[PDB]
RNA sequence: CUUGGAUUUACUGAAGACUAACUACUGCGAAAGCAUUUACCAAGGACGUUUUCAUUAAUCAAGAACGAAAGUUAGGGGAUCGAAGAUGAUCAGAUACCGUCGUAGUCUUAACCAUAAACUAUGCCGACUAGGGAUCGGUUGUUGUUCUUUUAUUGACGCAAUCGGCACCUUACGAGAAAUCAAAGUCUUUGGGUUCUGGGGGGAGUAUGGUCGCAAGGCUGAAACUUAAAGGAAUUGACGGAAG
């Protein structure tokens, strides 16, 4: 039927990553991030830069024969947040109105079993 | 004299002729007088035991290492220190050992070993406190103390 | 500049026989240069595949299964079993409040000697009749299923070849072995085998895996 | 739990301690039992097993060494062997 | 101030006493 | 309740008590009779047994010892004394 | 009567080397100058020769140890991981 | 004066528990005092449900939800509003919100 | 840090830590503390007991054992965080908060230290005074319940009692200055046994002596002088870069 390719969306708090590769993992399609979609720093993880940034990736699908993709999603993980970033919302929203089809959805965010150490402090980030 | 590791004197008989061939090895920890000591590629997994290093499997702790197929002994010698096994690899027939400086090294699984790690350890924890233990250590060794400071001649 | 993905070659992914959809998708490598073969560069490869997708049915939607490729031939791709693992969205709705978590694993090798890992979960279960607001299992009845639990994976593994153990995998048959005889220790829900995971692999036999492929 | 049977032997009933005296009460045939420490040389305990061999008596091997064996006899010296002679208010002769 | 840091500044400044009467020793 | 025969307390919630809490402390054990299936032998048994008791007859286990009573293994009767 | 009140057997090197030269010293010459019990006949007659050397006066068996004890903590260690390694080889 | 018969935690009993580090800040917080909330959201918003399953190559596929634990400091929670300053007398009350 | 391919992606390997979710107004321990499996070693409370001994006991100056973290000594390890230090920002200034690196340390083995808001700011033993529903461990009687296996001698669950625990809710006979308290009650209607500590606030846990410690420091511990208040709980108001 499709040509499945797989979406591996990371979406940290600073910066949202579209990355498509082939089933295997091994082989890279294309891989548009947020911050090639705008100057600013304070908005590599808008939500506007993620669609902006799917649709390249939509784009640079087509033209190579993927039709169809996995949902790969993850946040940074490790000792960090475990919530995806506000980009993770857009960029799945945009693949699937830019005709692209949609297979599987998982969240694959780093999940440890209690690891290392996390930086901040013992007292925390004071602001 | 002159070594921190004690040496002990093996017993063999002869294969060919009526003979007794007496060996001097490097005395792992644990052996004592009287001790069988077995040599070749079958040989088990005891204290005092030379094997390939082939035959051991990882974390085996190893002593008087061949570098080389038959040169009978260059790696981990001295008292205290002792060599551990990594990993092998069977296809190429090497095995991986970590080294008393810390170094990994490549080495024939046919080269042999001495299981267990050599006598005499912690021979430097003790200070020598004088001039004079030093004058009789290095009586026995050479002659390269005592050091004049080349920035005070 | 040079558009790299001219020089690309597309390959075919097929499953073994043990599952049904056996058309798993494409993959793509270099194209074959005489310095570099492709085929050499392309076994090995791991492909993630949900095990619905394998079955058709969505009742394995919670199970991805791992294949690994070690035979070309053309432009199919011959894979095998690398690993079991559960999505990660199912095992975190199976984990509430107020029940006990029992996990267990053991290392066993198969039939024709693959080395596995294979990691049981289980939790107790609430009774139709039951008030109390928590289930908990005092420790040494979940020490008694965690024994239950390696004793029988350990049985079920090294009496059967690995392809027939991947037949056990599909319905569950270990898990409601486990569930069954651990009736007598106290009463679990989702019995699952989680994760299954390939250590160590025998010598390499074409001949075996090719009979994996019709 | 032997060292408890073995115990009331030593208290009510008849033995003798020590490598001489057992090969004595194996060659009267007085013997019941021989006590090995598990440090007794081999030579010694692979003669005295020959010995209990011939003299068809049975053999139990201590777990402790003839410190420990000594202590458990109620003795403030090493026991490297002992013989049972008379097993009294016990019963380590239907135990082995 | 903190109880703690009078605390501190205490104990280095007895930490002086001590030097400054070794001197005399 | 300002007023109530602690003297003759009612048998039904006297019987509730904890065994050390009644007017008179008094043990709930008792001594039974066990038949063993196998024979017929009079034999003694504390209800709250901590031995594994055997018949004289044939070394039979009559009863394990558990928590509190002790239980009778299958086709043996008890009658209490 | 107690003679010294915590130099102990370093009280021969007087006030010399400095005292943690010498409370370092004092640990380990008093490991080695000890007697240790005896694996083979269970007497505790066994003392240092040379470095690495234990030698028992009962029955004259001598063993390879450490300089200052008659094994080390890192034999020991050995010791049993050998024996665990061996059993899984010879299962 | 004494402001909580709790002491603001859930240790009674106990000697020590171990700490976590709070979502927000990253400050070591006590377990027991911890405010702790489980969150089960859908994994994409409401206006997107629709054409995500019209795309979708599955006919009657359900979306997995996204399963999360959240552990918050005092600080990181009152400032994020997660918990919020009762009166006195309605301090006490500790069943869940209706 | 990055066209010398960073970040990202799949597969693989190596190191050290740490045991997520299950995890609770739940358990254990004298306390500090304790959370992956299994094996081994020796302990422990409660319960059951028509077992045994018969006052063996309660609390305890002196004196002992243990005593988080940090810190010290010497080996080993040194993944991650990270005092010091270095750095980019911010600011009027910022040696700080924030960011990036980072040494000791964090881990472990032998020794030291003996201190924490080491808290329940609440000594221990014994008796009594009030109701209730939960819960953990044990024991004893009993089900429209599920299950071994088809049922029992399976296990789970359900209903009652009870002893012991971790707690919780209501009331106030009673206590308290109140906040509050099933003990902080049985205290002018003042006495069950017993250990420790305080005497207005500072100066001050300072000086000195002694003692322990390698050191950092620990334990014991004044006086001169100064002062009319300092402080506790609650009320009203005012204010708040707290919430509604
Ligand atoms: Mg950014
Ligand atoms: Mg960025
Ligand atoms: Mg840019
Ligand atoms: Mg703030
Ligand atoms: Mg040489
Ligand atoms: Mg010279
Ligand atoms: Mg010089
Ligand atoms: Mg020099
Ligand atoms: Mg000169
Ligand atoms: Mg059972
Ligand atoms: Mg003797
Ligand atoms: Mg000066
Ligand atoms: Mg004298
Ligand atoms: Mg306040
Ligand atoms: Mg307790
Ligand atoms: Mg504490
Ligand atoms: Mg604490
Ligand atoms: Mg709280
Ligand atoms: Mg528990
Ligand atoms: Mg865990
Ligand atoms: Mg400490
Ligand atoms: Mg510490
Ligand atoms: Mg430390
Ligand atoms: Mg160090
Ligand atoms: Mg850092
Ligand atoms: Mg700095
Ligand atoms: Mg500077
Ligand atoms: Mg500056
Ligand atoms: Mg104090
Ligand atoms: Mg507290
Ligand atoms: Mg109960
Ligand atoms: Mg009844
Ligand atoms: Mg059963
Ligand atoms: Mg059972
Ligand atoms: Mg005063
Ligand atoms: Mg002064
Ligand atoms: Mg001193
Ligand atoms: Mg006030
Ligand atoms: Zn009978
Ligand atoms: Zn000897
Ligand atoms: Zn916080």
């Amino acid at each position: 039927s499709q040509v499945f390719g797989v979406a591996r969306i990371f979406a940290s708090f600073n910066d949202t990553f579209v990355h498509v590769t082939d089933l295997s993992g091994k082989e890279t399609i294309a891989r548009v991030t947020g911050g090639m979609k705008v100057k600013a720093d304070r908005d590599e993880s808008s939500p506007y830069a993620a669609m902006l940034a799917a649709q390249d990736v939509a784009a640079k699908c087509k033209e190579v024969g993927i039709t169809a993709v996995h949902i790969k999603l993850r946040a940074t993980g490790g000792t960090k947040t475990k919530t995806p970033g506000p980009g993770g919302q857009s960029a799945l929203r945009a693949l699937a109105r830019s005709g692209l089809r949609i297979g599987r959805i998982e969240d694959v965010t780093p999940v440890p079993s209690d690891s290392t150490r996390r930086k901040g402090g013992r007292r925390g980030r004071r602001l | 004299p002159g070594r921190g590791a004690p040496l002990a004197k093996v017993a063999f008989r002869d294969p060919y002729k009526y003979k007794l061939r007496e060996e001097t090895f490097i005395a792992n920890e644990g052996v004592y007088t009287g001790q069988f000591i077995y040599a070749g590629k079958k040989a088990s997994l005891n204290v005092g035991n030379i094997l390939p290093l082939g035959a051991c499997p990882e974390g085996t702790i190893v002593s008087n290492v061949e570098e080389k197929v038959g040169d009978r002994g260059a790696l981990g010698r001295t008292s205290g220190n002792y060599v551990i096994i990594i990993g092998h690899n069977p296809d190429e027939n090497k095995t991986r050992v970590k080294l008393p400086s810390g170094a990994k090294k490549i080495i024939s699984s046919d080269a042999r070993g001495v299981i267990g790690v050599v006598a005499g350890g912690g021979r430097i924890d003790k200070p020598l406190l004088k001039a004079g233990r030093a004058f009789h250590k290095y009586k026995v060794k050479r002659n390269s103390w005592p050091k004049t400071r080349g920035v005070a001649m | 500049v040079v558009d790299p993905f001219t020089r690309k070659d597309w390959f075919d992914i097929k499953a073994p026989t043990t599952f049904e959809n056996r058309n798993v998708g494409k993959t793509l490598i270099n194209r074959s240069t005489g310095l570099k073969n492709a085929a050499d560069g392309l076994k090995g490869r791991v492909f993630e595949v949900c095990l619905a997708d394998l079955q058709g049915s969505e009742d394995h939607s919670y199970r991805k299964i791992k294949l690994r490729v070690d035979e070309v031939q053309g432009k199919n791709l011959l894979t095998n079993f690398h690993g079991l693992d559960f999505t990660s969205d199912k095992l975190r709705s199976l984990v509430r409040k107020w029940q006990s978590l029992v996990e267990a694993n053991v290392t066993v090798k198969t039939s024709d000697d693959y080395v596995l890992r294979v990691f049981a979960i289980a939790f107790t279960k609430r009774q139709p009749n039951q008030i109390k607001k928590t289930t908990y299992a005092q420790s040494s009845k979940l020490r008694e299923v965690r024994k239950k639990m390696i004793e029988i994976m350990q049985r079920e593994v090294s009496n059967c070849t690995l392809a027939q153990l991947t037949s056990k995998l599909i319905p569950e048959v270990i898990g409601r072995e486990i569930e069954k005889s651990t009736q007598t220790i106290f009463p679990l829900q989702n019995v699952h085998i989680r994760k299954v995971k390939l250590l160590k692999q025998p010598k390499f036999d074409l001949g075996s895996l090719l009979a994996l492929h019709g | 739990n032997i060292n408890s049977k073995l115990a009331l032997t030593i208290k009510s009933g008849k033995y003798t301690l020590g490598y001489k005296s057992v090969v004595k009460s194996l060659r009267t045939g007085k013997a019941k039992l021989v006590i090995i420490a598990a440090n007794t040389p081999v030579l010694r305990k692979s003669e005295l097993e020959y010995y209990a061999m011939l003299s068809k008596t049975p053999v139990y091997y201590f777990q402790g060494g003839n410190n420990e064996l000594g202590t458990v006899c109620g003795k403030l010296f090493r026991v490297g062997t002992l013989s049972i002679l008379d097993a009294g208010d016990s019963d380590i002769l239907s135990s082995i | 101030m903190r109880d703690k840091w009078r605390k501190k500044r205490v104990r280095r400044l007895k930490r002086k006493r001590r030097k400054v009467r070794a001197r005399s020793k | 309740v300002l007023v109530q025969d602690l003297l003759h307390p009612s048998p039904a919630t006297e019987a509730k008590q904890h065994k050390l809490k009644t007017l008179v402390q008094q043990p709930r054990s008792f001594f039974m009779d066990v038949k063993c299936q196998g024979c017929l032998n009079i034999t003694t048994v504390f209800s709250h047994a901590q031995t594994a008791v055997t018949c004289d007859s044939c070394s039979t286990v009559l009863c394990t010892p558990t928590g509190g009573k002790a239980k009778l293994t299958e086709g043996c009767s008890f009658r209490r004394k | 009567t107690k003679r010294t009140k915590k130099v102990g057997i370093t009280g021969k090197f007087g006030v010399r080397y400095g005292s943690s030269l010498r409370r370092q010293t004092k640990k380990l010459e008093v490991q080695q100058h000890a007697k240790y019990d005896c694996s083979f006949c269970g007497k505790r007659t066994v003392q240092r020769g040379a470095t690495g050397i234990w030698n028992c006066k009962s029955c004259k068996k001598t063993v390879a140890g450490g300089a200052y004890t008659v094994s080390t903590a890192a034999a020991a260690t050995v010791r049993s991981t050998i024996r665990r390694l061996r059993e899984l080889a010879e299962a | 004066p004494k402001k909580r018969a709790s002491n603001g935690r859930n240790k009674k009993g106990r000697g020590h528990v171990k700490p976590v580090r709070c979502l927000n800040c990253a400050r070591c917080v006590p377990k027991d005092k911890a405010i702790k909330r489980v969150t089960i959201r859908n994994m994409v918003e409401a206006a997107a449900v629709r054409d995500l399953s019209e795309a979708s190559v599955y006919a009657e596929y359900a979306l997995p939800k996204l399963y999360n634990k959240l552990h918050y400091c005092v600080s990181c929670a009152i400032h994020a509003r997660i918990v919020r300053v009762r009166s006195r007398t309605d301090r006490k009350i500790r069943t869940p919100p209706q």
